[PDB]
């Protein structure tokens, strides 16, 4: 369908975007990363001064041992299982939605085999549901737009959608998880775009006693929010095709 | 200049609750781990509670289920909600920036 | 809405079914692992009397939360993961929606830029991935034109020709995009055959848990760009395979609805 | 019964290399963290090197860049490649299952 001449041109654009993005990310993060890596060394040195009976290599072995155990599925904190039916149901959701935070991940050989098969049939099974949710949201918006009666309608769909799916949930996340306004917005975008870094996960802190309705309401918001973000990202993808066609003619 | 101002100590009755606060300044509070220590008259410095940059809390076994540490990054203040106080909690409480050597003046909490 | 609510029940059943299998497969081993970590901490506290249990727990939590916040608590580093090399590969995880999370923005400015980067970057990458799929489909169409000519003279039914072609596309694709790279990952990263296959699936399905990341353990010069070239062609192959499964579910649902 | 059998010690010349090995048994080796310690005649036990379950290595500052710890999970053996030996490395080397209290017999390595 698409000629190789257009494909190789689009590939160069993406490589430029990746190198440009990388330069912005390096300038924004590297100075703060160097500042953070100095304070962590100071903390470790002050800990060694306060605990003479612990040698630097013993402290380093302990820190590495704790990080590698946490990465392997076993939390080195406490004496709170993240594989109970509750957390396991929500983990299964991250697989079919392709968000995959990584906070919870299979450690058993059998769990890795099952996870491979779970995504193979689960991702296309969820895609059918997400298509239906998007059609239901489009029909709900089409019914509201009929009362108001295309450029104004697209701006209204984006603005009203940003209120109920992005701002309203982020305000709740700020008042519940203790995240800042920016960290809550960042979480909403990363979650509803299926990127799911895992640095921010709703219902992850052990200290706070979350509400019963909290965790399923977050996962209901994910279901409707993914369908809304798919429509918005499709509009941006269509906008780029119209912009490329206008620039190709001129 | 790192400064840690403490408040909320003093003489209290056993069983009754008490709340300590610590106004922090002179450093990036958002990324630092806060902690509360206690110096008993006949004992050494003891870690009571500690809240990490990601709001995770760690408590001493003697204060578990009674004391609650919480941070308010918006006001740069670390709190220590000491409930069901026993005469064993009579000690000078210090506010600390865990593993940074920054300490407060120390507020005497007396339970009798 | 009648079909949507029926599909929603199917997904909830699938989630509860999967959640039960995952609990039975992981919880006993997790309880076993959480007992040995407690024993190791208790033996450490015995060997280092000057460290109280709450101080050890504060240290472990402090190291885990610092690592999760972007700063590695290992070494001194005078190994930055924000250099142009790792920053280019991080930008890739954003536009591909894999997002391992091993590297993530810690600065307020970096979080603002990452929001805008995904907003325009994800649909920009989608256009490239569509073109890669068309190029792979044209390459397979050229190879299948010689195979279908042999089957045409052997009087195999025209409908079955497409059936054999779809099985060949899946089998040959699984060799060059799944098995061949996983064999390389086993011989380079030191991962087992299962962990390498698990990594390939999780990566090419854009799930990206981050537990397994290529070129992460503290590599050859050609390794990192060859892994990311495999991601580009592998995502396009997995998109086509997952679309075939999505289409087969629609055909299976239509046959079941009639009967 | 956890058993740690050591090999590869003995009298060596300064500058010359030497390799210690540790055959482990009676426990899940793959998930455990291995370590090597040294008891100098006039000093206490000192951690030399330690390889975690994910093959990450941690070394003492005195042996950094000279000693190399490696694990062979297939043969349940932990190795210690001691290169460029100095007379300061003359000590009894013990094989340990880090933070589990399981120790070997100890192989005397003499550098003179
Ligand atoms: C734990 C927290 C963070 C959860 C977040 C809350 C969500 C589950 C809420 C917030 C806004 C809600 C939406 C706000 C508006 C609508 C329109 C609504 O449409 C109608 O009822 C039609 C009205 C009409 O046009 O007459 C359908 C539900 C929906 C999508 C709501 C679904 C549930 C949402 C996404
Ligand atoms: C978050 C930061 C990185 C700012 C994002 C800015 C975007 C709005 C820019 C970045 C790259 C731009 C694209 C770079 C290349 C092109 C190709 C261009 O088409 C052609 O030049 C035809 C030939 C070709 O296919 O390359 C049309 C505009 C478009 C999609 C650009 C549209 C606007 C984009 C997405
Ligand atoms: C660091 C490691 C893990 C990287 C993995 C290696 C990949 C980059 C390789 C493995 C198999 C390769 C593929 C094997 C076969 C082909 C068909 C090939 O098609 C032709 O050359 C047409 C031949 C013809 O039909 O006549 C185009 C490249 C491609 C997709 C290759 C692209 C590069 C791939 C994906
Ligand atoms: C990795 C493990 C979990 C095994 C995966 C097995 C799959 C091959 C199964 C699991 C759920 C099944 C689906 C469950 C429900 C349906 C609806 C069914 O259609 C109807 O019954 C019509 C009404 C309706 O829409 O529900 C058609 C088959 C299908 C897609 C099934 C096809 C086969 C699926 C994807
Ligand atoms: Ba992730
Ligand atoms: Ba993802
Ligand atoms: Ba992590
Ligand atoms: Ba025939």
């Amino acid at each position: 369908v698409m000629k190789w001449k257009t494909v190789v041109a689009i590939f160069v654009v993406v490589v430029v975007y990746l190198v440009t993005g990388g330069l912005v990310f390096r300038a924004l993060e590297q100075p703060f990363e160097s500042s953070q890596k100095n304070t962590i060394a100071l903390e470790k040195a002050e800990f060694l001064r306060d605990h003479v009976c612990v040698s630097p290599q013993e402290l380093e072995t302990l820190i590495q041992h704790a990080l590698d155990a946490d990465n392997a599925g076993v939390s080195p904190i406490g004496n709170s299982s993240h594989w109970d039916l509750g957390s396991a149901f929500f983990f299964a959701g991250t697989v079919i939605t392709t968000i995959g935070y990584g906070n919870i991940a299979p450690s058993t050989e059998g769990g890795k085999i099952f996870c491979i098969l779970y995504a193979i049939f689960g991702i296309p099974l969820f895609g059918f549901l997400l298509a239906g949710i998007g059609d239901q949201l489009g029909t709900i918006f089409g019914k509201s737009i009929a009362r108001v009666e295309r450029v104004i309608s697209t701006i209204l769909f984006i603005l009203a959608g940003c209120i109920v799916f992005v701002t309203i949930p982020a305000v709740i996340f700020k008042y519940i998880e203790g995240w800042t306004a920016l960290e809550s917005i960042y979480f909403v975008v990363v979650t509803l775009t299926t990127v799911g870094f895992g640095d921010f996960v709703a219902g992850g802190n052990a200290g706070i006693n979350y509400r019963e309705w909290y965790k399923p309401l977050v996962w209901f918001w994910i279901l409707v929010g993914l369908a809304y973000f798919a429509a918005v990202l499709s509009m941006i993808g269509d906008w780029l095709r119209v912009l490329s066609k206008k620039t190709k003619e001129e | 200049q790192v400064q840690l101002v403490e408040s909320g100590g003093g003489l209290v009755q056993p069983g009754r609750s008490l709340r300590l606060s610590c106004a922090a300044s002179g450093y990036i509070f958002s990324s630092a781990t806060m902690a509360w220590y206690r110096q008993a008259p006949g004992k050494q410095r003891e870690l009571v509670a500690s809240i990490t940059r990601a709001s995770n809390t760690v408590y001493a076994d003697s204060v578990k289920g009674r004391f609650t540490i919480s941070r308010d990054n918006g006001k740069n203040t670390v709190y220590l909600q000491m409930n069901s106080l026993k005469p064993e909690d009579t000690a000078v409480y210090y506010c600390n920036v865990w593993s940074r050597g920054y300490w407060g003046q120390g507020t005497q909490v007396t339970v009798s």
